[PDB]
């Protein structure tokens, strides 16, 4: 195909791949201290696949296994967002403010669990190294967002067991009722580590792309388990324009 | 009025999935095949005593020779189903037996429901419905549906106790 | 047969003309830059969208305006549609100067409708 | 009760007075309620905007208040939001928008006068009715 | 481990509306707050003060007149990452 | 405590199923002590009680009502539009008599 | 799996192929009476 | 969705009641589709929202600022005119009270042929028995004397 | 003689132990694949996500559940109505998590009984029987293809189908009573009239010939022995069984001739159940049973309760509780 022409962009999987620019790493668009016609499209087809596994046999049992995506091809997010700001010296801020984000992926590693991974972009506030004119297909964007939960205050288990409404702590064992331990269902506003690079950076349509490295928390299914750690690394697929 | 008493016995007792009711579904639906499959083969093996084109002309009631084959019908069902009624009696005794012992097993279930020995609960499959949100099954999906009965229709079914409910005590799943 | 459209034009027909005049000054936009540079199916966004509301809107010249000049005003409102059939169906042609002269026809009829019928 | 006259009294105008309504105009007001006031106002709930119920707990709170049926035939003449800020005659059947919503052509003012009288007689005779309806 | 939802319901969020993690149909209970007035309230200023609103950009002086009619019917609660999260303010679970 | 033991749902012979097999002490364990009788008061008094769970239920939703029958408190299943919850009403428990008196 | 898809697609066309010219070769002449 | 736009909450950020997007999640093959229970009809290609179909699917550049007042009021009419009937005239959800009547004659004609489509498979099968026994001569039953199964060998 | 005619001459032969003949050559492979996959996935399938959001429900015997639960659980709402073979998923673990193996034992099982339809016709032409027994097997095939296929078409996805297991079925039926109301629908009510009629007429016809049996044994042995199989003389007299039932009910309303009797034995459940099969097939397009909600009323307009809204107060509850996470918008019309 030459271009995609959306009716041929049906179930053939030429569809979950946003803007891939041409091989030209020599575009320096040279912004200054002002506002922007803030950036587009921004977002990622999240896969290489790398996951840290929980130790439980203490201080050893690090050293990542791989994983298999046991579900379909909607590890993606799309077009909005990314208020860009240039602060007082370097460090070249990046604000997301209202993008389409958080798809949810399920994987299984060797070990037969199904941890629910969360690729979240909730309020990245991205720092940056020392003094850049503009991105040169070399510079490193790295910070964290805040992640959301799995139970977004209504996801019941199969005995209707949530905090936010929904039948406190027991239904059917009426005399062993208030003894179980898994009914504290509290939400959190975390911060972690994430990195995102840049590699291609075209000049005319002015879309910049390059690698990412996201390190998240896993599911807490209204607080049963502790989180696992997942190194999700893929291309960013941004698009930039400005005032 | 029977249809209320049906959905009474779903919610307040779980009259499905106790085993004494489930033999009765094997009684009636097993009874409904054995009159359907026996109604077929006597109209599939017939014996050319008429010369007209409908079959039940010139069948005498005072006729000693038997109007269906049973030799071709046994040869039919030994091949298709693999098992076949190899004598013409106990084909009729089985058609007596299969819905009568269906209702008798169904009759001794509701006497357990009379003193409401329901067997709605499994002794297993509930403690890790309590401890474990990762344990996800149809039975615990089904047992919350019966809670959808017992707090929704019970103020309107029985106004004897004057049950009145303030509309956030009722189990609502979501936006519905 | 009613000459006096006191509230009949001033609430209805001067909002009938006002909504498609508002698409009209906008219309030198991304849509001309779609047929300038390189966006095939966002023209079919526009023809069934912002020009989908240029026509379903421009439909009740029957239901509000002057029934003697109604049958001559149907085909004025039909030629603006039927030229814009050539706009969305030259997107499968993949050659955007059959659609460009189709868009210049929408200068000849939309504002000619907007010059006409102040009644 | 027999549906007597003095339970069918309700204030028909702004804040000062009422009127008595006879029996047969309610039943064609019921008939036009099941024709045009119908697909988005079954049981008083509003299926497209789910918390704009026709309960008089909530019909009083939309300003200026929608209990006066001369105001309520004005609010089908000129529909609005709860504050009277913008018209929603894009999005609502009206007589201002009869060219948009074609069902409002075969109707009159007095054919709206009884369906305004119908719609608040229904919570006068039931509590659950013209309410959330979950219970 | 107070399950983080009913504890917020005790501190005046169950009593009155709160402008920080209040539902949109809580504003329906007062005459004159729904959609075109509570849109600027719930998106912009859940900050720290019962008197900081009436000074948000986006409303007129006629729009703040309805605010001063029922000004003493809310207290600002501290923010919540259980109840503001999820886009829960504009579309709740009750319909 | 013998009179208190006969006023228990868990000695009424309705509950128990067909295949929940064994003694009643496999259902509750051994009865240790009464720990009194609950008396529920609001911030105002307004005394209110629980007399609920009839026999052919399994999971009765908890309601708290006054002398004539108007509900004053419950357990809110959906805490978006609660108006009769425990926390806004501020119900206290007076546990009178028994093991855990006062 | 695309290696598997053809192997399943052979055996459907084998069995339905041996059904569609199964009946095509006399199938009203093995009806144990006249013209058997 | 667009009711929400008037309210102003940002569509993309919000996670439904269950982790997924309340409004705009992604289908298994990449098309940004409507969320909720609408994942079954992610192949919907009617005349409205074809001006919301972007390159991938429902594009969020044009899902905001390009909804038209004609566009929503068709879908407002099509929401309440869903195919949901009673037997008689009752419309909408079965649980819902019969305030208004509309059977939606898509549905009311779709089942009516399926009565007749299945019944014509009954009689076709039941004529194919008599037609195959017409040339074979035992449409009136098997013979007394030359029974063909007694000629067949034992099992 | 001929090599390909050596085939057609074994497959169509009538002296095999089981008849695999021309309908059987589509049936026997595509039923054994439906047998072997179902028996394997009854015990060892992973959890499968029926509702289509995230949470995977378990239906296999190594995951702690018993016989009376735990279907091979149907496909996901995400895949909808799309054809989902085993070769479209990127691995096998993607296939089993997304409700894979149900479409292996629906699309094989349904074509495995539609060729069991014609196989019963085929042997009746392979003998001299009058072939009218496949039309009796369209009565439970349409019972097994309305709910597996046809209800899974018009309702939407393949998630709304029968979960083929014993207490997966019971979760389906309460949803169908919830979602569109099975009981107040006359085509279901014509079905149980065939079934309860077929319940009685099995124990009516089967009783009375067992009653009117002639004496050929003595007391000590079984009375089911005194005749040989395939004899020409009857084991019972129809003339004594006629006027027993003629003296129990109307004498005019008995069945004098047995070939008219056995047709009505083969009529009443068979014509009954494909109304009930056509009930779910006309339920599939959301043409539902009627509501008498708010039907009778005072001259006020105050709502009088009937049995039908007591039905609906039970039917509101399962509708407001089934699929308890997916519904974000207040109508369950999908
Ligand atoms: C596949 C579906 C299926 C099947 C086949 C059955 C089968 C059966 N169910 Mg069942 N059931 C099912 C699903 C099913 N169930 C489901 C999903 C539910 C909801 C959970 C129930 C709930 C249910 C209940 C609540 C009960 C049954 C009962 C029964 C039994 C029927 C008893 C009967 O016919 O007596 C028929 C009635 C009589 C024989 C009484 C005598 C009446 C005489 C014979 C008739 C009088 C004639 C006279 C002239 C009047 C006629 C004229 C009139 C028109 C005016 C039978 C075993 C019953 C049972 O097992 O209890 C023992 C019962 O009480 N079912
Ligand atoms: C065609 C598919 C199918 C099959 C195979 C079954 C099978 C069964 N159903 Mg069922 N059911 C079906 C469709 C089906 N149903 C439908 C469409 C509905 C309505 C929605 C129901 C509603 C229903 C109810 C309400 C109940 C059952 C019950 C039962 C069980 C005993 C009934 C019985 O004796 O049947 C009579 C038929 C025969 C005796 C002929 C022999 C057929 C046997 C029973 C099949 C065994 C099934 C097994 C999986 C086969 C394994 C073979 C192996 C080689 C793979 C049995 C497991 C009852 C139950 O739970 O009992 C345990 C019960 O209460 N079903
Ligand atoms: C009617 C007489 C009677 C009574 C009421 C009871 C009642 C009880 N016994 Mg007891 N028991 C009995 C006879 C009886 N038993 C007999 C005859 C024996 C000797 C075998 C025992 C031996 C015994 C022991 C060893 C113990 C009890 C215990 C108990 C108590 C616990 C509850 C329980 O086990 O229920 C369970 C009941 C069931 C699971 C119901 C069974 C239903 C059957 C299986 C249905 C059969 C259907 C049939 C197969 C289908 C027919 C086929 C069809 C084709 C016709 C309970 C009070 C326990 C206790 O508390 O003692 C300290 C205990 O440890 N019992
Ligand atoms: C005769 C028996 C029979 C039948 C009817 C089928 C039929 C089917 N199998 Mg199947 N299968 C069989 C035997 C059979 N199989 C055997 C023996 C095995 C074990 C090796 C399997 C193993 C198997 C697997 C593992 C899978 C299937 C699948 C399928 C389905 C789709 C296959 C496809 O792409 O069709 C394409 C067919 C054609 C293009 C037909 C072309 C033939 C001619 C040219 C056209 C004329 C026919 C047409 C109808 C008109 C289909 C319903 C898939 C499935 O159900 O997904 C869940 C699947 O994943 N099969
Ligand atoms: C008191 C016992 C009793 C009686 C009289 C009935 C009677 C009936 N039930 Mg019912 N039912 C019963 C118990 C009973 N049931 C129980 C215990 C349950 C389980 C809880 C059910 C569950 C049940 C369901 C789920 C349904 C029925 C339905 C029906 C009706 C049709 C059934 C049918 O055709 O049977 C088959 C038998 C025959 C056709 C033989 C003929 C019997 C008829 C009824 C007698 C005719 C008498 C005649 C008209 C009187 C005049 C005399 C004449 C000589 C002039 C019928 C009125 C169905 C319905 O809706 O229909 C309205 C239906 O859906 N019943
Ligand atoms: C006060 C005092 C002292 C009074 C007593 C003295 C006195 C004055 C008496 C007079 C009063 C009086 C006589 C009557 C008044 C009471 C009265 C009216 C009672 C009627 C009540 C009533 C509703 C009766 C009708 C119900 C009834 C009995 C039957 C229902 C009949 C019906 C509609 C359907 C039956 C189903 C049916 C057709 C079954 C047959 C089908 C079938 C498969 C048969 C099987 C079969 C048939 C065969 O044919 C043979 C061969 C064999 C093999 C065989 O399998
Ligand atoms: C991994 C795997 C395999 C999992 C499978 C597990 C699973 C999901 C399901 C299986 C579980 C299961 C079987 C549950 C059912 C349990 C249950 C209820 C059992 C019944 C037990 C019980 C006490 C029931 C009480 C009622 C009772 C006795 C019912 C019996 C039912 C029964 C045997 C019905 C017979 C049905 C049948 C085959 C009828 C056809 C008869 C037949 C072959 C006629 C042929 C024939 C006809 C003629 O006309 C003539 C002339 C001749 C000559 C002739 O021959
Ligand atoms: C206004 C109401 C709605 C109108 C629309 C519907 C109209 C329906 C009209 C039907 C016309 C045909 C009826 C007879 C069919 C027939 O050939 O029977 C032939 C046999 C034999 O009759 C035999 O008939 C012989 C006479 S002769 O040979 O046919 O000439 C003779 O031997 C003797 O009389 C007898 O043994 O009739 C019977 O067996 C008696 C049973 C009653 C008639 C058959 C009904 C079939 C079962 C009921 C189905 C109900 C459906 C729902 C079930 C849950
Ligand atoms: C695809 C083609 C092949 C089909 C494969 C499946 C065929 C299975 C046939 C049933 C086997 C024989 C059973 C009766 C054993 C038997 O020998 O029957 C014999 C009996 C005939 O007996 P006779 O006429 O020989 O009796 C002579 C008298 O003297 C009596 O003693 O047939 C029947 O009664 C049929 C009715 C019961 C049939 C019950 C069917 C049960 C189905 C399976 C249910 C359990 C499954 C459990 C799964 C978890
Ligand atoms: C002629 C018939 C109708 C009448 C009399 C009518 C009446 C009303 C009234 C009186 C209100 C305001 C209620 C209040 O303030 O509490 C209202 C609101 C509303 N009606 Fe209707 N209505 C009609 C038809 C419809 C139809 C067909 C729809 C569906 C398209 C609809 C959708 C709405 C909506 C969406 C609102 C809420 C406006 C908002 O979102 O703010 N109405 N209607
Ligand atoms: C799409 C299918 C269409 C097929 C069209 C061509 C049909 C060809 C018929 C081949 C049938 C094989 O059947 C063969 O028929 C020949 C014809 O003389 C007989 O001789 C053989 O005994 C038989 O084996
Ligand atoms: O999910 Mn299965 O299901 Ca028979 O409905 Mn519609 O969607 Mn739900 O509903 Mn009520
Ligand atoms: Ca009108
Ligand atoms: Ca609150
Ligand atoms: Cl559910
Ligand atoms: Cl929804
Ligand atoms: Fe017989």
């Amino acid at each position: 195909s030459l271009l995609t022409y959306d009716d041929i962009r049906n179930t053939g999987l030429a569809v979950n791949c946003p803007s891939l620019p041409e091989t030209a790493r020599g575009s320096i668009p040279l912004d200054q201290n002002a506002s922007y016609e803030i950036t587009g499209l921004c977002l990622q087809p999240t896969s290489y696949f790398v996951k840290e596994e929980p130790a439980n046999k203490r201080q050893e049992a690090e050293f990542v296994p791989g994983r298999l995506l046991t579900r379909f091809t909607y590890s993606l997010d799309q077009v909005r967002g990314l208020l860009k700001f240039q602060p007082d010296g370097s460090l070249k801020f990046t604000e997301k403010d209202g993008i389409d984000f958080q798809p949810i992926t399920v994987l299984l590693p060797g070990g037969e669990q199904v941890p629910f991974l969360f690729t979240i972009k909730g309020l990245v506030a991205t720092s940056q190294p020392g003094l850049t004119s503009i991105n040169t297909s070399t510079d490193f964007s790295g910070d964290f967002n805040v992640p959301s939960y799995r139970g977004s205050t209504f996801l019941d288990p199969k005995a209707r067991g949530l905090a936010s409404g929904y039948d406190n702590a027991v239904a059917l064992p009426a005399t062993a009722d208030e003894e179980d331990y898994v009914n504290a269902n509290v939400k959190l506003a975390d911060t972690k580590f994430k990195a995102g690079h840049i590699s291609l950076q075209v000049a005319k349509v002015d879309g910049e792309t390059g690698e990412i490295a996201g390190i998240f928390e896993s599911e807490q299914p209204s607080d049963n388990d502790l989180g696992a750690k997942e190194a999700v690394e893929v291309k960013i697929r941004g698009a930039f324009y400005a005032r | 009025g029977i249809f209320r008493f049906i959905l009474f016995f779903q919610g307040f007792h779980n009259w499905t999935l106790n085993p004494f009711h489930m033999m009765g579904v094997a009684g009636i639906l097993g009874g409904a095949l054995l009159c359907a499959i026996h109604g077929a083969t006597v109209e599939n093996t017939l014996f050319e005593d008429g010369e007209g084109s409908n079959t039940f002309r010139a069948f005498e009631p005072t006729q000693a020779e038997e109007t269906y084959s049973m030799v071709t019908a046994n040869r039919f069902w030994s091949q298709i189903f693999g098992i076949a009624f190899s004598n013409k009696r106990w084909l009729h005794f089985f058609m007596l037996f299969v819905p009568v012992t269906g209702l008798w097993m169904c009759s001794i279930g509701v006497v357990g429901l009379a003193v409401n020995l329901r067997a709605y609960d499994f002794v297993s499959q509930e403690l890790r419905a309590a401890e474990d949100p990762e344990f996800e099954t149809f039975y615990t999906k089904n047992i919350l549906l019966n809670e959808g009965i017992r707090a929704w229709m019970a103020p309107a079914d029985q106004p004897h106790q004057n049950f009145v409910f303030p509309e956030e005590v009722l189990p609502r799943g979501n936006a519905l | 047969e009613p000459p006096s459209y006191s509230s009949i034009q001033l609430e209805k027909i001067q909002e009938y003309k006002s909504n498609i005049v508002a698409i009209r000054d906008r219309s030198t936009t991304e849509l001309v830059s779609y047929i300038q540079k390189g966006d095939w199916i966002n023209i079919d966004n526009f023809a069934h969208g912002p020009f989908g509301t240029v026509l379903q809107e421009m439909n009740y010249v029957v239901r509000n305006l002057l029934p003697n000049e109604q049958p001559e005003a149907r085909k004025l409102s039909r030629e603006v549609f039927e030229h814009l059939q050539d706009m969305s169906e030259a997107a499968a042609k993949a050659d955007r100067q059959q659609a460009a002269i189709s868009y210049q026809e929408a200068l000849k009829d939309l504002d000619l409708f907007l010059s006409k019928f102040p009644q | 009760l027999e549906l007597t006259e003095e339970l069918r009294t309700f204030p028909i105008n702004a804040q000062g007075d009422t009127a008595v309504l006879s029996l047969k105009e309610i039943k064609k007001g019921q008939q036009v309620f099941n024709a045009a006031c119908a697909q988005c106002h079954a049981l008083g709930v509003t299926k497209t905007n789910p918390d704009v119920n026709l309960s008089p707990e909530a019909l009083a709170l939309a300003t200026p208040p929608r209990d006066n049926i001369a105001a309520l035939v004005d609010y089908i003449k000129n529909p609005t939001t709860y504050d009277g800020f913008v018209e929603i005659s894009e999005l609502h059947p009206s007589l201002k928008s009869s060219d948009i919503f074609p069902k409002m052509r075969n109707i009159s003012e007095d054919d709206l006068y009884n369906v305004a009288g119908y719609i608040l007689l229904q919570p006068k005779v039931r509590g659950e009715q013209w309410g959330g309806g979950k219970y | 481990e107070l399950n983080k939802a009913d504890a917020k319901l005790g501190t005046e969020f169950g009593k009155k509306l709160d402008l920080n993690n209040s539902s949109i149909r809580e504003f329906r209970q007062y005459p004159g707050m729904f959609p075109t007035l509570a849109k600027m309230i719930i998106d912009a200023a859940p900050y720290d003060s019962v008197q900081e609103v009436l000074e948000i950009p986006g409303l007129t002086d006629a729009q703040k007149e309805i605010i001063e009619r029922y000004i003493g019917e809310f207290t600002i609660t501290p923010v919540e990452p259980i109840l503001q999260e999820g886009d829960f303010r504009l579309n709740t679970g009750v319909y | 405590e013998k009179l208190a033991f006969y006023d228990y749902v868990g000695n009424s012979p309705a509950k128990g199923g067909l295949f929940r097999v064994g003694p009643m002490n496999k259902g509750d364990g051994i009865a240790q002590g009464w720990l009194g009788h609950p008396v529920f008061t609001d911030a105002e008094g307004r005394e209110l009680t629980v007399r609920r769970l009839p026999n052919f239920f399994e999971t009765f939703p908890v309601i708290l009502t006054d002398a004539d029958g108007v509900i004053r408190a419950d357990i809110p299943f959906r805490r978006a539009e609660s108006r009769y919850s425990f926390e806004q009403t501020g119900v206290t428990v007076s546990l009178y008599g028994g093991e855990l008196n006062g | 799996m695309v290696t598997l898809k053809i192997i399943v697609n052979i055996v459907v066309l084998f069995f339905v192929g041996l059904f569609i010219f199964g009946f095509l070769s006399n199938d009203p002449s093995r009806n144990p009476k006249r013209r058997d | 969705l667009v009711r929400d736009q008037k309210l102003g909450a940002n569509i993309g950020s919000a996670q439904g009641p269950t982790g997924l997007g309340k409004y705009l999640m992604r289908s298994p093959t990449g098309e940004i589709i409507f969320g909720g229970e609408t994942m079954r009809f992610w192949d919907f290609k009617g005349p409205w929202l074809e001006p919301l179909r972007g390159p991938n699917g429902l594009d969020l550049n044009k899902l905001k600022n390009d909804i038209q007042p004609w566009q929503v009021r068709r879908a407002a009419e099509y929401m309440t005119h869903a195919p949901n009937g009673s037997i008689n005239s009752v419309g909408g959800i079965i649980t819902e009270a019969q305030g208004f009547n509309y059977v939606n004659p898509r549905a009311w004609l779709a089942a009516s042929h399926f009565i007749l489509a299945f019944f014509f498979l009954i009689g076709h099968l039941w004529h194919a028995g008599r037609a195959r026994a017409a040339v074979a001569g035992f449409e009136k039953g098997i013979d007394r004397e030359t029974e063909p199964v007694l000629a067949m060998p034992d099992l | 003689l001929n090599i390909w005619e050596q085939f057609c001459g074994w497959v169509t032969s009538t002296n095999n132990r089981l008849y695999v003949g021309w309908f059987g050559i589509v049936m026997i492979p595509t039923l054994l694949t439906a047998t072997i996959c179902f028996v394997l996935a009854f015990v060892a399938a992973p959890p499968v996500d029926i509702d289509g959001i995230r949470e995977p429900v378990s239906g296999s015997l190594l995951y702690g559940n018993n016989i009376i639960t735990a279907a091979v659980v149907p496909s996901s709402n995400a895949i909808g109505l799309h054809f989902y073979p085993i070769w479209e998923a990127a691995n096998i673990d993607e296939w089993l998590y997304n409700g894979g193996p149900y479409q292996l034992i629906v699309f094989h099982f349904l074509i495995g009984i539609f060729c069991y339809m014609g196989r019963e016709w085929e042997l009746s032409y392979r003998l001299g029987m009058r072939p009218w027994i496949a039309v009796a097997y369209s009565a439970p095939v349409a019972a097994a293809t309305a709910v597996l296929l046809v209800y899974s078409i018009g309702q939407g996805s393949f998630s709304d189908g029968l979960p083929l297991g014993i207490s997966g079925t019971f979760n389906f039926m309460l949803v169908l009573q919830a979602e569109h109301n099975v009981l107040m629908h006359p085509f279901h009510m014509l079905g149980v009239a065939g079934v309860f009629g077929g319940a009685l007429f099995s124990a009516m016809h089967g009783s009375l010939v067992t009653s009117s049996l002639v004496r050929e044994t003595t007391e000590i042995e079984s009375q089911n022995r005194g005749y040989r199989f395939g004899q020409e003389e009857e084991t019972y007299n129809i003339v004594a069984a006629h006027g027993y039932f003629g003296r129990l009910i109307f004498q005019y309303a008995s069945f004098n001739n047995s070939r008219a009797l056995h047709f009505f034995l083969g009529a009443w459940p068979v014509v009954g159940i494909w109304f009930a099969s056509l009930a779910v097939a006309c339920f599939a397009f959301n043409l539902n049973g009627f509501n008498f909600n708010h039907s009778v009323l005072d001259s006020q307009g105050k709502v009088l309760n009937t049995w039908a809204d007591v039905i609906n107060r039970a039917n509101l509850g399962i509708e407001a509780m089934h699929e308890r996470n997916v519904h974000n918008f207040p109508l369950d019309l999908a």
